[PDB]
């Protein structure tokens, strides 16, 4: 695993090009996240 | 040490955690190729994930970030789709979960749209799909995500395409 960069504890990834994406996050620690819902589902074919 | 317990559909917890899964799908530059073709999800279950110990884990480094960061965690919650979620549930994320070729480095990745999570569900860029069908857009399997509180303290903003 890399390290965040100096004197940061994360990395944001935000969109520049897609206007409707939202952000992307990247931790380098396992401890900085707890996985507190687990959802199960299926994807629906559109009609 | 995890527990799993169900949450009723009644539950506004449910509720709202639906609510978060349904309303941040969005289409994909792919067109659908890594995650499926979809809009929407149907839910079939959402649990409550409970461990003492990989809580306190979490709540001890969310301190230190917190004193880092002028007593601010700059907490989220966030997707998280993996191959690997039943290793994440019951022994918590580590190295071994980490994206080594993401754009950012190798560390463990968190979206805002439930949709980008859903294209790592089957592995990276959806890997063959589901076990059953080898089909990345298989409406039949049941697929799961992980909803996580993640502590980002300061955040390194990164612009890009
Ligand atoms: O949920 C994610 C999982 C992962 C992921 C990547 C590689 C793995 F081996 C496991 C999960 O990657 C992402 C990248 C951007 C946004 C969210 C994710
Ligand atoms: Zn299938």
């Amino acid at each position: 695993m890399a390290h965040s960069p100096p004197g940061h504890h994360s990395v944001t990834g935000r969109p520049s090009v897609n206007g409707l994406a939202l952000a992307e996050y990247v931790i380098y620690r396992g401890e900085q996240a707890y996985p507190e819902y687990l959802i199960t589902y299926q994807i629906m074919r559109p009609e | 040490g995890t527990i799993l317990i169900d949450l009723s559909p009644d539950d506004k917890e449910f509720q709202s955690v639906e609510e978060e899964m349904q309303s941040t799908v969005r289409e994909h530059r792919d067109g659908g190729h890594a995650g499926g073709i979809f809009n929407r999800y149907n839910i079939l279950k959402i649990q409550k994930v409970c461990n003492k110990k990989l809580w306190e884990r979490y709540t001890h480094r969310r301190k230190e970030v917190s004193e880092e960061n002028h007593n601010h965690a700059n907490e989220r919650m966030l997707f998280h789709g993996s191959p690997f979620v039943n290793a994440i549930i019951h022994k918590g994320f580590d190295e071994r979960h980490a994206y080594i070729g993401g754009m950012f480095g190798a560390g463990i990745y968190f979206a805002e749209n439930s949709s980008k999570s859903n294209q790592y569900v089957y592995g990276i860029g959806g890997g063959t799909g589901c076990p059953v069908h080898k089909d990345r857009s298989c409406y039949i399997c049941h697929r799961q995500l992980l909803f996580c509180r993640v502590t980002l303290g300061k955040s390194f903003l990164q612009f890009s395409a």
